[PDB]
């Protein structure tokens, strides 16, 4: 029914006919649904012109107000006192601050003209013919009566229908018209598959959404189409195999793309945690649990982490009440780690609530987890008791003085120190030199948070026993090497020969590379905080390092350990013969023509250490 | 947006998901009915 | 009708050991033994309980906020959700939660004896009803079964 | 020197921050310019007056069988009669029961009452008092947006204490022996609200590191207090005009299988509000600078606490003896114990500011709306009645906080007598509106009445403006007017206890306590005597 | 583009850089916005990254930083106009309150003269034009 037909059809019903006659009940019901279609395309026309004025208006707005603001900040700058902060706002808030005060610039006449057109025919007749029907013709069939007054109320409130129209529309370019269509063709396939293999068409349907260039570029659009609720009620309908997972993997990608998407996905957490139907692991189902959607909903944003409350964490430890035999219990404590920490520093509210609910039912641990360390003919307990420890390390009060200058952050810290002994050195030093790399770093991050330099020498022969000597043994040993570069940083804060034995083994291990320089950064400050007789003895290996220096592994070790030996030469304020070659072999590099401009300034401290202290094998 | 109304305009620059159809033949390409609908004569 | 401040009260459970209704009560000695134990009452017609060392006098009842500001440096009516300072009626010492570890299954069951130091949150016990019928904020009547939770250790009177 | 070179880096460290921050000015995407333009155009510029159209529309449906309006109400009743163990959304209902509720100087003051009573005749002639009485009994306890829309209709029908509608609500309940309505009203108040502070300090810490908050007011106060106000206001309108057949119907609920004592069930509610604002006092009690969110969480909590006292009165107002007796055995007294304890401590710290007057008026008013209640509870006393005996019994059980408020009124009433003495007026000025502080420290002291402690409290702020004096008229208008109306009811209540219940001795403590009050209002209160409906005589 | 201002922007990058591995995290930006008086949170730091995050590494790389300054933003020529309010190069004892108002640091009451007196050439009681060419 293109342009010729509707003139035949409307002027069949208009003339001002079909509508004027007397009709029975189940036909005028059919006409009412027809009459709703005309007003619906009227609404469609109003939005199509409200985007038409918009493109020309912001072309007048942006080309004025961005351009004229550039005139002000070259004629006034003074980085940001006052006039910057009026234009320093959120881009959403900038839009309301620009136009939306015009109901108290030069273009204030134009947009005020448009609202006069969008004040507002057939509105007269529909308001007339619904009255003429309902008056004389006392109506049964409540499926009709509901249908009548909708068209009456929608007529008198055409504004309010447009109020619920604008938070669905969206504007894009002619570039996107390719990938948007087969997006919508797939999305309509999922909405059609809502009522019913049935599995495989959804999996074919969902993945083709997931490879679209217009799927990341407009996550406001994907939110405005409501296609999170679309796939969720499919999954709601399925639950009481792979049909559950392959939609569930889409939700985890759905929250990762933006923060404002993740707020909309927060409101379904109540139902979502009631699914202990998947927690029997069987990877690679460990990227697709309904728990994993609950993970990515809270995963990062601290605003979302503070908003959730105590019945949510009640049900999770109610499931941990069920784990009294297991393997499912490791994934619950995986979730609560995203309930207390969320940024690198813990929250202070949820961290209190979970441990109080973790004392009301309790479940030596290092006496028990040592016995299974040679159990063979298992590991799911070895990560579990690692996980419960990894949780409790996160809900520490503060490395700041909130632990110090406050009560009520000690009361709970007293609980943490009481439930465990020191104890863990079963898992820290002893067994962890054989499973190895995942659990020793987990026990460190408990002990650092809850509990000076006497245990520095007491807890040596640690880490670099097997690892720093096996640099050519590379494969789980190789997977452990880059892992404990950063874990051994926080031990920044007699046996120093054995420490120098591991440090030279670390120097052979430092002979990934950003983290290998990070373990060097925990090493370069280590000799600065050193009785200095070991620091003078470590400088003897620095001359042994200077022999293998004058490649890049020693080039960072050249200029750093030279001034650090002068920091070790504060104690003078024997082996200066090798130091004479150390200035000579450096001068042997000086006549050879990198970072050598760093080591050249390290030569004057080598005479100043002699001016302060001395006054492949 | 305005006449100096008629909902039978022909501009319609929305997205409007397209029609596709299939002819009910009897070829041995049996995984190709399979897509849209049986066809029909329109006008 | 209402338990008030400065009335001698006792604290007793009725736990059963193989269907034998042991109506044990909490007692303590002091003056040479800084610990508490039990006193039996079920064989009252043969062995009467030594009630000189079982009775306790309530000395104070505060809101938790009033306690927290008070540590920061007439008969009243006792209310739920209040911290109380229990006093042993004979020995004069106050019931507390000692920070030691003895006579237990040795997991985290702290020790309960009786000390002298009024200050510090070790000697304050909050009262929580064992009833959804009577609730927070209202007066505790005669015979109301309840829970005592420490302020310091936050452990129940187990 | 070294600090001269230290500003050169902090110039460039700060000037680069501005180029990090001012780089977003809607520049490169023309889509994000236009897509954000619409959402801002919506939430600013649609949102206007269409609202002449209701009263024409219901006029257009109350026209000449069966009316067109009469079928519309008949649709909603027959929808609400079938058991589906739940309601619906029904956005038809959510708009039409809104439009049906949107359509509702002596002679004008009666003619406005006249044409209002015609406009509720437009609806309740056609069973509109039944779709409100059924959509409540349909939803069993759910506080959804449906049942919040029916209460806005039932309020806008009963709005004047309409007597015919209050007769139709009862005689519908009597024949259709409905348990499911009073089962629903008790469950509606069962959760309904409370101002919780653990959501506030969560947000207050989130005001620390959540910098801008757009609409985080949701869990803040009482979870949509506007529904919670509109529940009890619908309960108050069911009893204004003293339907003693209906105030006794809310109590014992005779002709049914089970009974719901709804009158105790609203006592149990405001006790949960009493503790809710006491805890919002105790947390607050030491900061003494109310920020913006501290104001608008009292003001959204005072009005609901103001409202629940107004409907508490209407169950008692007509002297129904079985109703006020059955509330005196309940736990009413703990609420008015606690509400006094908020009144003194806040007023001493709220009357120290020029910004905190807006909270002061509301908290003064709730003090009045409390004593307007326990005036009305007292009115069936004889001489030494029990309900008069218990009302003084709570007066000693919070005796220590009655002191401060009675002391607070004396500070602003004895100022109101010393206004035209010329050692108050012509002492430091002739007359200008400027006196002093230093002479005000001693011109007040040469009136000899007050202690020095009260003169400094009167010297709280009093201008905070460039002069080290105060202002004559503005201070006395804040002295006279906001504490002479509220102070009058406290004078009546102290009068009402002594004359009705004499022969108490600790009551003579309270009488000679506030003797400066009772000798200020005694030229304003009249004590007449009538024959009030019990065939006795009671003072008025 | 003139590499003088680009070398100045490298100096500004190293002023922002604290870990010194070529990439700038969010925490350096949060500390530098907290050290200059302002109070940012994680949300502002995060989306201010996400605007500049075209490289998609969560960090500030160098050439995108360079063109981001070349968008809007000499350096010390615009800074000398903060000194020269009077236009004769003098920054007097009376004019010193007009220079140091919009910095952030609370200026002292006796050490402020020692900053001049060590730096002043002959003792004209001001901070002249010659304390900018050979003082910075
Ligand atoms: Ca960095
Ligand atoms: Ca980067
Ligand atoms: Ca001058
Ligand atoms: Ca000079």
């Amino acid at each position: 029914f293109h342009n010729e037909d509707l003139k035949h059809i409307l002027q069949l019903i208009e003339p001002s006919g079909l509508l004027q006659m007397k009709l029975p009940e189940p036909v005028k019901l059919q006409m009412c649904l027809l009459l709703q279609y005309l007003c619906d395309c009227q609404v469609r026309h109003r939005i199509e012109a409200i985007v038409a004025f918009s493109d020309d208006f912001v072309a007048k707005l942006q080309d004025n107000q961005r351009f004229r603001y550039n005139e002000v900040m070259q004629a006034l700058n003074c980085p940001c006192p006052e006039e910057i902060r009026d234009q320093l706002l959120d881009f959403h808030e900038d839009l309301m601050t620009h136009c939306g005060i015009e109901l108290d610039l030069t273009i204030r006449g134009r947009l005020l003209s448009l609202v006069e057109k969008v004040t507002y025919t057939l509105q007269q007749l529909i308001s007339e013919t619904m009255v003429r029907w309902a008056q004389e013709s006392v109506i049964e069939d409540p499926e009709l009566v509901r249908a009548m007054f909708v068209l009456l109320h929608r007529q008198y409130d055409g504004i309010g229908g447009l109020v619920r129209a604008l938070p669905k529309t969206y504007t894009i370019n002619g570039v996107s018209v390719e990938d948007t269509i087969n997006l919508l063709a797939s999305l309509g396939q999922i909405r059609s598959l809502l009522s019913v293999e049935e599995e495989k068409l959804m999996i074919r349907g969902l993945g083709d959404i997931m490879n679209n260039k217009v799927f990341y570029q407009h996550p406001n659009l994907m939110r405005a189409l409501g296609m999170h609720e679309t796939v969720m009620e499919v999954m709601v309908n399925v639950l009481g195999p792979k049909m559950v997972a392959n939609c569930c993997r889409f939700l985890c990608y759905f929250c990762r793309i933006s923060r404002q998407n993740q707020k909309a996905m927060f409101d379904h957490l109540s139902y979502l945690l009631e699914n202990s139907s998947v927690g029997l692991a069987s990877p690679a189902m460990r990227g697709s649990t309904p728990l994993d959607v609950a993970a990515a909903s809270v995963m990062d944003n601290n605003e979302l982490a503070l908003a959730l409350r105590e019945p949510d964490l009640e049900k999770v430890v109610r499931y941990l009440a069920g784990c009294g035999l297991p393997v499912e219990g490791e994934r619950y404590l995986d979730f609560l780690r995203f309930a207390v920490f969320c940024n690198g520093e813990s929250v202070e509210e949820n961290a209190n609530v979970v441990v109080r609910l973790l004392i009301r039912r309790p479940e030596g641990l290092l006496a028990a987890m040592e016995e299974a360390i040679k159990i063979a003919e298992g590991n799911a307990i070895m990560t579990f008791y690692a996980a419960l420890i990894d949780l409790l390390g996160r809900c520490a009060p503060e490395m700041h003085l909130i632990h110090a200058a406050k009560g009520e952050a000690i009361r709970i810290r007293s609980i943490l120190r009481s439930l465990i002994p020191l104890g863990d050195l079963v898992g820290v030093i002893s067994i962890a030199f054989q499973f190895c790399p995942d659990h020793k770093a987990a026990m460190v991050l408990f002990l650092d948070r809850v509990y000076v330099q006497d245990f520095l020498l007491h807890l040596l022969e640690v880490g670099f026993l097997p690892d720093l000597r096996a640099a050519a043994s590379l494969t789980d040993m190789a997977l452990a090497l880059n892992r404990y570069l950063c874990t051994a940083v926080l031990p920044l804060l007699f046996a120093g020969t054995e420490h120098h034995a591991s440090l030279i083994d670390s120097l052979l291990h430092t002979v990934k590379g950003c983290s290998l320089t990070k373990a060097q950064r925990d090493s370069i400050e280590v000799c600065l905080l050193s009785r200095p007789s070991m620091m003078q003895h470590l400088l003897r290996r620095l001359v042994f390092d200077v022999p293998l220096l004058n490649k890049m592994p020693l080039k960072l070790l050249t200029n750093h350990y030279e001034r650090c030996w002068k920091y070790y030469c504060l104690p003078g304020g024997a082996s200066e013969e090798e130091l004479h070659l150390s200035r000579k072999l450096f001068w042997g590099i000086f006549d050879a023509l990198y970072e050598q401009e760093l080591f050249k300034l390290a030569l004057p401290c080598l005479s100043a250490v002699a001016g302060a202290l001395p006054p492949n094998f | 947006l305005f006449p100096d109304g008629l909902p039978g305009i022909g501009l319609s620059t929305s997205l409007r998901p397209r029609m596709q159809f299939s002819s009910p033949s009897f070829v041995s390409i049996n995984n190709e009915c399979y897509q849209y609908s049986p066809e029909f004569p329109l006008d | 009708q209402f338990l008030r401040t400065d009335d001698e009260v006792v604290l007793q459970c009725t736990a059963t050991i193989h269907k034998e209704q042991q109506k044990l009560c909490l007692a303590a000695e002091g003056f040479g033994n800084r610990l508490c134990f039990l006193e039996s009452t079920s064989n009252s017609k043969n062995v009467p309980p030594d009630l000189s060392i079982c009775t306790f006098v309530l000395e104070q009842s505060l809101s938790v906020r009033a306690l927290q500001e008070m540590l920061a440096n007439g008969h009243r009516t006792l209310l739920y959700g209040h911290a109380i300072l229990l006093r042993h009626s004979y020995s004069g010492m106050y019931l507390c939660c000692l920070s030691t570890s003895r006579s237990s299954t040795d997991k985290l069951a702290f020790d309960v004896g009786l000390q002298e130091d009024t200050t510090g949150e070790a000697c304050w016990w909050t009262i929580h009803p064992a009833s959804k019928q009577r609730s927070e904020g209202e007066k505790v009547r005669v015979g109301d079964d309840l829970i005592l939770v420490s302020v310091s250790s936050e452990r129940y009177l187990h | 020197k070294a600090v001269w070179h230290k500003l050169l880096s902090k110039q460039r460290k700060r000037a680069v921050v501005a180029c990090f921050r001012m780089a977003p000015l809607y520049n490169l995407p023309r889509h994000r310019a236009v897509n954000l333009f619409l959402q801002g155009y919506e939430k600013s510029w649609i949102e206007t007056e269409e609202h002449y159209f209701e009263d024409k529309l219901i006029e257009d449906l109350a026209k000449p069988r069966v009316d067109p309006l009469h079928q519309l109400i008949l649709l909603f009743s027959r929808t609400a009669l079938t058991e589906k163990c739940k309601l619906e959304e029904d956005f038809l209902y959510m708009a039409y029961a809104d439009i049906m509720a949107k359509s509702c100087s002596f002679e004008e003051k009666e003619m406005e009452k006249q044409k209002l009573l015609y406009q509720q005749a437009r609806l309740h002639d056609r069973g509109a008092a039944e779709m409100v009485l059924q959509t409540i009994s349909a939803s069993k306890g759910e506080t959804g947006p449906m049942v919040a829309a029916t209460l806005k209709l039932g309020i806008a029908i009963l709005n004047g204490g309409n007597s015919t509608v209050q007769q139709k609500m009862l005689e519908y309940l009597k024949e259709k022996k409905d348990v499911g309505f009073f089962q629903s009203l008790a469950g509606l108040m069962q959760s309904c609200s409370v101002l919780d502070l653990n959501a506030f300090e969560r947000q207050n810490k989130a005001e620390g590191l959540g910098m801008v908050t757009e609409e985080g007011s949701g869990e803040k106060v009482l979870q949509d207090d506007e529904f919670t106000c509109d529940l009890f206001r619908f309960l108050q309108l069911l009893c204004e005009g003293h339907n003693s057949d209906f105030q006794n119907y809310l109590r014992t609920q005779t002709g049914n299988n089970t009974t719901v004592n709804i009158i105790i069930s609203t006592v149990d509610y405001l006790l949960r509000v009493q503790e809710s604002i006491s805890d919002f006092y105790w947390y607050y009690s030491g900061k003494d600078v109310i920020d913006e969110q501290g104001q608008r969480n009292f003001s959204k909590a005072i009005q609901v606490a103001k409202q629940v006292f107004n409907t508490l009165t209407e169950y008692i107002q007509g002297p129904c003896t079985g109703n006020q007796q059955s509330l005196a055995h309940s736990r009413l007294w703990d609420a008015v114990v606690g509400f006094l304890h908020v009144f003194a401590h806040m007023q001493m710290k709220l009357s120290q500011d020029s910004s905190q007057i807006e909270l002061l008026k509301e908290l003064m008013d709730l003090q009045k709306d409390m004593v307007v209640m326990l005036l009305s509870m007292l009115e069936g006393n004889v001489v030494n009645g029990t309900i008069g005996k218990q009302m003084v019994d709570m007066l000693v059980e919070s005796s220590n906080n009655v002191e401060m408020i009675l002391k607070f009124f004396d500070m602003f009433l004895k100022l109101k007598d010393l206004t035209s003495s010329d050692t108050f007026k012509e002492y430091d000025p002739d007359g200008k509106g400027v006196i002093s502080k230093r002479d005000f420290h001693k011109a007040m002291e040469s009136h000899k009445h007050y202690t020095q402690s009260e003169t400094e409290f009167l010297l709280s702020c009093a201008e905070t403006d460039e002069n080290e004096t105060l202002d004559y008229e503005e201070f006395v208008k804040r002295f006279h007017e906001p504490a002479k109306d509220i102070g009058f009811n406290v004078a009546v209540l102290l009068t009402n206890l002594s004359e009705h219940m004499p022969n108490d001795t600790r009551l003579q403590t309270f009488l000679e306590l506030a003797e400066s009050v009772l000798n200020y209002f005694q030229p304003f209160l009249g004590r007449i005597e009538i024959m009030g409906s019990a065939k006795r005589i009671e003072r008025v | 583009l003139t590499e003088e201002q680009i070398a100045e922007f490298k100096e500004a990058f190293s002023l922002f850089d604290k870990d010194g591995d070529g990439t700038i995290t969010t925490k350096e930006l949060g500390t530098v916005m907290r050290s200059l008086g302002q109070n940012p949170t994680e949300a502002e730091l995060q989306d201010m990254i996400n605007e500049v995050d075209a490289d998609g590494n969560g960090t500030i790389d160098f050439p995108e930083f360079l063109t981001m300054m070349a968008r809007k933003m000499e350096e010390i020529r615009e800074a000398f106009r903060v000194f020269d309010k009077d236009g004769n190069g003098y920054i007097s004892a009376a004019e010193l309150r007009h220079v140091m108002t919009n910095l952030g640091e609370k200026l002292t009451d006796e050490e402020v003269d020692e900053m001049i007196r060590e730096a002043d050439i002959d003792g004209d009681g001001q901070v002249n034009y010659e304390e900018f060419v050979q003082m910075m």
